[PDB]
């Protein structure tokens, strides 16, 4: 669970 | 009068030793370049015309042909790179500059202007109207105790230049440059009227649009509640940056996530994310699908606010980039939530369309599908539910989907499809 | 909001 710019 | 003039007669005119008739040539060039279709930009290049623009620009006795070429000059640098490229070798920058001072209201304006489609070129000329001094004067306009005395248009041309100077990466812009007009922009933000907020959305959208610390440099300035407001507006072309600007902050740490959840923002997404604006659904669910990847605590306030019958409902029905989003935001939401926030995420129905939308063409979609799936049968197993889980999931008919997945071109997905039928069908 | 704007 990351982050998507 | 000067209404219609040939190239060739603004060139005679020009061409004359008589300040007037230079003057009315000018004129007639700025009448031309402001028509509405095809302005003849690239003739009045040819005609070499733009390096007596710039000395016009100079002209303090004679401030009309200062605003007139202030104003064809403008116009021409609207156009392409290479137009634009035009104006700035001729030394249009600092004679701009220079104008921003005049006492004449609608001159300093016509050169605020002009530095924004300068600027607005690209990094390169946007760093270059820096260096050569604008952002001082620029700012030295808004310096009054109430922009309310400020002309309407003046001071939406102002905050235009001010958010193109923001604007653009590779590289984003200098970093003193942002921390002098980020006051301003605060200020800006404040301001009743619609345009004016609009692009001081836009340019805080810009401004958060990279690495934590240029995120972190906007929301020390304590923005994000003004933001959440600006959020809940009744102007599309409002709520659009400030949504925007939101969704960036939230690709940073989780205490700027926090900052966002705090100052009330998930109370709007009810809204946002069944909003009739495509594209207004789409960007609020991929800034639910970068909270989701947050904290367990953040995941539940996304549920304690209610959000995730609506990211059910959005994994539906949606615009079929909106539904990748909120496939996005539920294996988000299934790696690092609980186990009692996955099977409450199970009990609000996510199931059945998360299976549904395994018949799309799309790989990376459903890997992300499968994906989340595999995270619920996880925390299944951890309940000794994976039977109930397996019924579920045959019964919405999601078993035949994966199944011929397995038969699919993709590695990733043809593995994960036969791991899932191996281990729980 | 545009990159550049024409002044009709």
């Amino acid at each position: 669970a990351r982050k998507r710019s | 009068g000067t209404v219609n003039w040939s190239v060739e007669d603004i060139v005679k005119g020009i061409n004359s030793n008589n300040l007037e008739s230079q003057l009315q040539a000018t004129q007639a060039a700025r009448k031309l370049l402001s028509r509405e279709k095809q302005p003849p930009i690239d003739n009045i290049i040819r005609a070499g015309l733009i390096p007596k623009f710039v000395s016009f620009l100079g002209k303090t006795d004679c401030s009309p042909i200062q605003f007139e070429s202030a104003w064809a000059l403008t116009n021409i640098a609207s156009g392409t790179s290479e137009q634009t490229k035009a104006v700035v070798d001729g030394g249009a920058i600092p004679a701009f500059i220079s104008l921003l001072a005049s006492p004449h209201a609608h001159i300093s304006e016509q050169a605020v202007w002009a530095l924004g489609n300068i600027a607005g070129d690209g990094s390169a000329f946007r760093d270059l109207v820096i260096k050569h001094g604008a952002i001082d004067p620029l700012l030295a306009l808004l310096a009054v105790p109430d922009l309310s005395t400020l002309a309407c248009g003046y001071l939406r041309n102002l905050t235009w230049t001010l958010s193109n100077l923001c604007r653009n990466k590779n590289p984003a812009p200098p970093l003193d440059a942002v921390e002098q007009i980020l006051p301003t922009l605060v200020r800006l933000l404040h301001h009743n009227d619609p345009e004016v907020l609009a692009d001081s959305c836009w340019a805080i959208s810009y401004l958060t649009d990279g690495p934590n610390e240029r995120i972190e440099m906007v929301v020390k300035k304590g923005v994000v509640p003004q933001l959440v407001k600006l959020l809940g507006a009744t102007e599309l072309p409002i709520v659009t940056p400030a949504l925007r600007a939101i969704g960036n902050i939230v690709t940073g740490t989780d205490e700027q996530t926090q900052k966002v959840i705090d100052a009330g923002a998930l109370a709007v997404f009810p809204s946002l994310l069944t909003n009739p604006k495509t594209n207004i659904q789409k960007e609020a669910t991929w800034t639910m699908s970068n909270i989701t990847a947050g904290r367990q605590d953040q995941i539940q306030q996304v549920v304690n606010h209610g959000l995730v019958p609506f990211l059910v409902g959005v994994l539906s029905k949606a615009d079929f980039k909106t539904q990748k989003e909120a496939a996005w935001a539920i294996t988000n939401y299934t790696s690092g939530g609980t186990v009692e926030q996955i099977v409450y995420l199970v009990h609000c129905g996510i199931i059945e369309p998360l299976m549904n939308l395994l018949s799309a063409k799309d790989t990376k979609i459903i890997q992300v599908i499968l994906d989340a799936i595999s995270n619920i049968f996880q925390a299944a197993e951890k309940l000794g539910e994976t039977e109930k889980l397996s019924i579920m999931i045959e019964e919405c008919g999601g078993l035949d989907k994966i199944e011929a997945l397995q038969r699919h071109e993709n590695e990733s997905v043809y593995k994960a499809s036969l791991n899932l039928i191996e281990k729980y069908f």
